[PDB]
RNA sequence: UAAUACGUAGGGUCCGAGCGUUGUCCGGAAUUACUGGGCGUAAAGAGCUCGUAGGUGGUUUGUCGCGUUGUUCGUGAAAACUCA
RNA sequence: CGCAGAUAUCAGGAGGAACACCGGUGGCGAAGGCGGGUCUCUGGGCAGUAACUGACGCUGAGGAGCGAAAGCGUGGGGAGCGAACAGGAUUAGAUACCCUGGUAGUCCACGCCGUAAACGGUGGGUACUAGGUGUGGGUUUCCUUCCUUGGGAUCCGUGCCGUAGCUAACGCAUUAAGUACCCCGCCUGGGGAGUACGGCCGCAAGGCUAAAACUCAAAGGAAUUGACGGGGGCCCGCACAAGCGGCGGAGC
RNA sequence: AGGAGGUAAAAAUGUUCA
C-alpha cells in the first residue's frame, strides 16, 4: 500500500470519510492547508473527491482552516 | 488549410458590413 | 403581473394595466373604509401649494395599520388581499382570532390563508411584525417606524424595501430603498418582507386621461411660460430657459434639506447620484 | 443497424482473408449458408460448418489459402444490395473478371452461378461477384 | 536585330475540287460519375439533437406470385440502323 | 493618485463577481458546455441479472427544439475587468500595441437573436479487420499475502503508439480517414458573392434561402529543395567589446 | 540530476523586364 496505490480508504483503515474527522482529513492536507493532490495522496477519483467535498464542508464549518497560515 | 482564403472572405466581409453600417438609415428609409 | 393592453386606439397602444393577479375582492371592507375628498393641491387657504393634482377619480381610505403593537401574540390570517387606490402596495384584509378585522400593506408571497403574527416572539415570516430587536440582520423588512410608536413611515411603496444591515446597541442600521443608511431605534417596529405589486413601476399609462382619472393634472413647462411667470419663461422661439435652472420661484437645484437637522446624527450616509 | 448479412458475410470473409484468417465464424441464415455451398463447389473456400451457438446458429467458413499463403479468394462485391437491387436476365448476366470469376445468382431453380444460370436459360437477382 | 511561332520566299506536310475559318451539338470531360466521382487539410459533414413523410430492414415457417425471372402470343408501321 | 494625509499597516463594515488547492491527455453532457458547499427537483449513461415485449430497429427531407461569446429589449445590480471614449507615452505620424483612467457590457430575472476556427475542420447506425501501452467506471475470476489499485477475463469509455489496409501526401489506423451495408446533408474551377433582387425570420443588429453579368487560366492541397526570419541552438572572424592610431574639420 | 520567472520598447518602404 504505497504512494501509488496507497488508497487505504478502499482496502484498509476504509474509514467512511467525514467532514467530521479532521484528524482524518489532516493527512490529506498541507501544511498551507490546501488539498494533496491524487499523485501525491494515492486515492482513486472517488475517494479524493469525497475528501475534498469533506475538507471543503469541514472548512465552511471550521473544522479545518481555508489558508491555513 | 492556409488562411488567404480566410482572408479573402475576411475583407469580403468587412467592407460589406462596413457598407451595411454606412447604409443603414439609408437602407431602412428605403426598406422599411 | 402586467396585462399589455394591444393597439386598439392610439391610447392603448403600448398601455399596460395590472393583471389584478394576488387580489381576490373587488370592495373593501366597509368597517374600515373612512371616505376621502380631493383637495386640488390646495391648502386651508384655498390656494394651490401643490401643483399638478386634482380631477381623479372618488376615492375612500382603507384603514390601514401602520401601528401594530396592540395584537402582540394575537395571530391573524389574511382574509383578502384588495386594491388600495390609496396607495400603489395593494392591500390584506387581516382577521385577527379576537375577531378584529384590520388591513395592512399586502407583502410580497402573502396569499389567503396565510397566518400572520405580530410581536417579539413572532416568526421571521413575510407579514409579520416584530420589533427591529427581535428581527436578526440581513433581513428584508417594510413598513418600518422612524419612532416608537410613530407608526410605520419607511418602505410603504409598492415593490420596496428596506434591509436591516446591522445592531450595534440601542440602534438599527437601515438600508433604504434609496441607499441612505440610517439608525432608528430598535425599538422600533417592522413588518418583515417586501411590499407587493412590485410590477406597478413598468406599467405605461398610455394616455393622458389615465393619469387624469390618477389625479395628476397637466404640467406646464417654464420655457413656454411667461418670464412673469417663471424664470425660464420668455424667448422669441423656443429656449432652454436663459438661466440656470430654477424653480418657478427662482429656487435653483440643489440640497434643499435643511442642515443641522436632528436626524443628521442618526443618518450615516445619504443617498448617491451618477454612480 | 445491419441491412445485409449478404455483405456482412463478404466482408467478414474479404477481411479474413486479407488477415490471412483461417477460419470465419458469422452468423447462420439459409441464404449465407447456400453461398458458402457455391464458394465451397467453386473452390473458394475450403469447407463451412453450420453449428449451434448460444441463442441460435453460427457459420464457420473453413477458408484455403495455398502453401505461399495464396488467397484463394482475390474480390468479393456485393451488387444486388438494398437501396439498389440489381436483377440479369438469361441474356445479359454478368461475366466476372472475363469469365474466371463467379457472379452469385438467386434464381427460383435456387441459388446458382452466372454459368448455372446461362445454362439453364434463367436469371434472376445478382448478389455477388466472388473471383 | 542573330524570330524554325510575325511577313515573304523556297522547301515540306495535310487534304484535294475542295481547303480553312466561324457558329452549334456530342466527345474527349470519370468535369453531375447509374455504368463511373467525391467531402479531415484540395470545393464539399448542416452547430447538435428530436422527430414527420420517405428510404431501408435480424432469424424463421407457410402462402400470394406484385417486383423478379423463363416461355409463348399480339404489338413494337414503313423508312432508318445493322447482317446478307 | 497623494502631501486636504496617499501608499503601506491594523480593525470593523458594505457590496459585487468569480470559486484557488482538489483539478488531470480526468469525469458528465447530443452539442453548446458543466468546477465553492448544502438541500430540493430532475435527465442521461454504464455493468450485472437474464424476468419481460417480440424487429417495436436505423436514418431522417422538410419541420421543431437546444444552441458559446458578442449584441438587443425590459427591470434590477454593478466590486473587478473593460469595447468605445479621454489623457499620457512611443511614433515621421499612432484614430494602435504600453500606461493611467473609464462608459456600455460582463452579473441577476424574464425574453429576443440564432451565429463561431459551433473544429476531431472527420454526419448518424451496424458488422468485421494485428497487437502493445496508459487511464476512467463496472462486473467476475485466479495466485492468495487469503494483506490486497497483485494479476488475469469481460462490457462501456477515453488517450498514446503501432500493423495490415487506405491516403496526393501529411497522416488515419478497432474512438479508421480501412473493409462493407442503410439513410441524410453537402461539393462540382477562383473571384464577383454567401453579395444583389425577391422572400422569410428578427425590435434592431443582422441571419436564412440565394443568383447573374463580368472577369482569371488559374485558385488551391500536401510535401521537397533552398533562401529568409526583428525563431532557436552551437561555433567563427579587428565583428563587437578593451586599447592604439586615424578619417570626417584646414591646405595641398 | 531534486527543485521560482524572465527580458529583447518602436523602428517603414523597395518603378521597369526579372
Amino acid at each position: 500500500l504505497k504512494k501509488p496505490r496507497r488508497n487505504q480508504l478502499e482496502a484498509l483503515g476504509v474509514t467512511t470519510i467525514d467532514y467530521k474527522d479532521v484528524a482524518v482529513l489532516r493527512t490529506f492536507l498541507s501544511e498551507r492547508g490546501k488539498i494533496r493532490s491524487r499523485h501525491v495522496t494515492g486515492l482513486t477519483p472517488q475517494q479524493q473527491r469525497q475528501v475534498a467535498t469533506a475538507i471543503k464542508n469541514a472548512r465552511e464549518m471550521a473544522l479545518l482552516p481555508m489558508a491555513g497560515p | 488549410g492556409s488562411v488567404i482564403k480566410k482572408r479573402r472572405k475576411r475583407m469580403s466581409k468587412k467592407k460589406h458590413r462596413k457598407l451595411l453600417r454606412r447604409t443603414r438609415v439609408q437602407r431602412r428609409k428605403l426598406g422599411k | 403581473g402586467i396585462r399589455k393592453y394591444k393597439p386598439t386606439t392610439p391610447g392603448r397602444r403600448g398601455a399596460s394595466v395590472s393583471d389584478f393577479a394576488e387580489i381576490t375582492r373587488s370592495t373593501p371592507e366597509k368597517s374600515l373604509v373612512r371616505p376621502l375628498h380631493g383637495k386640488g393641491g390646495r391648502n386651508a387657504h384655498g390656494r394651490i401649494t401643490t401643483r399638478h393634482k386634482g380631477g381623479g377619480h372618488k376615492r375612500a381610505y382603507r384603514v390601514i395599520d401602520f401601528r401594530r403593537h396592540d395584537k402582540d401574540g394575537v395571530n391573524a390570517k389574511v382574509a383578502h388581499i384588495e386594491y388600495d387606490p390609496n396607495r400603489t402596495a395593494n392591500i390584506a384584509l387581516l382577521h385577527y382570532l379576537d375577531g378584529e378585522k384590520r388591513y395592512i400593506i399586502a407583502p410580497q408571497g402573502l396569499k389567503q390563508g396565510d397566518v400572520i403574527e405580530s410581536g417579539a416572539n413572532a416568526d421571521i415570516k413575510p407579514g409579520n411584525n416584530l420589533p427591529l430587536r427581535n428581527i436578526p440582520a440581513g433581513t428584508v423588512i417594510h413598513a418600518v417606524e422612524l419612532r416608537p410608536g410613530g407608526g410605520a413611515k419607511l418602505a410603504r411603496s409598492a415593490g420596496v424595501s428596506i434591509q436591516l444591515l446591522g445592531k450595534e446597541g440601542t440602534y438599527a442600521a437601515l438600508r433604504m430603498p434609496s441607499g441612505e443608511i440610517r439608525r432608528v431605534d430598535v425599538r422600533c417596529r417592522a413588518t418583515v418582507g417586501e411590499v407587493g405589486n412590485a410590477e406597478q413601476s413598468n406599467i405605461n399609462w398610455g394616455k393622458a386621461g389615465r393619469m387624469r382619472w390618477k389625479g395628476k393634472r397637466p404640467t406646464v413647462r417654464g420655457v413656454v411660460m411667461n418670464p412673469v411667470d417663471h424664470p425660464h419663461g420668455g424667448g422669441e422661439g423656443k429656449t432652454s430657459g436663459g438661466r440656470h435652472p430654477v424653480s418657478p420661484w427662482g429656487k435653483p437645484e440643489g440640497r434643499t434639506r435643511k442642515p443641522n437637522k436632528p436626524s443628521d446624527k442618526l443618518i450615516v450616509r445619504r443617498r448617491r447620484t451618477g454612480k | 443497424t445491419m441491412t445485409d448479412p449478404i455483405a456482412d458475410f463478404l466482408t467478414r470473409l474479404r477481411n479474413a482473408n486479407s488477415a490471412y484468417h483461417d477460419e470465419v465464424t458469422l452468423p447462420h441464415s439459409k441464404l449465407k449458408a447456400n453461398i458458402a455451398e457455391i464458394l465451397k463447389r467453386e473452390g473458394y473456400i475450403s469447407d463451412y460448418r453450420t453449428e449451434d451457438a448460444r441463442v441460435g446458429k453460427s457459420l464457420v467458413v473453413q477458408l484455403k489459402y495455398g502453401p505461399s499463403r495464396e488467397r484463394s479468394i482475390a474480390g468479393l462485391r456485393r451488387v444486388s444490395k438494398p437501396g439498389l437491387r440489381v436483377y440479369a436476365k438469361s441474356t445479359n448476366l454478368p461475366r466476372v473478371l472475363g469469365g474466371l470469376g463467379v457472379a452469385i445468382i438467386s434464381t427460383s431453380s435456387g441459388l446458382l452461378t452466372d454459368r448455372q444460370a446461362a445454362r439453364q436459360g434463367v436469371g434472376g437477382e445478382v448478389l455477388a461477384y466472388v473471383w
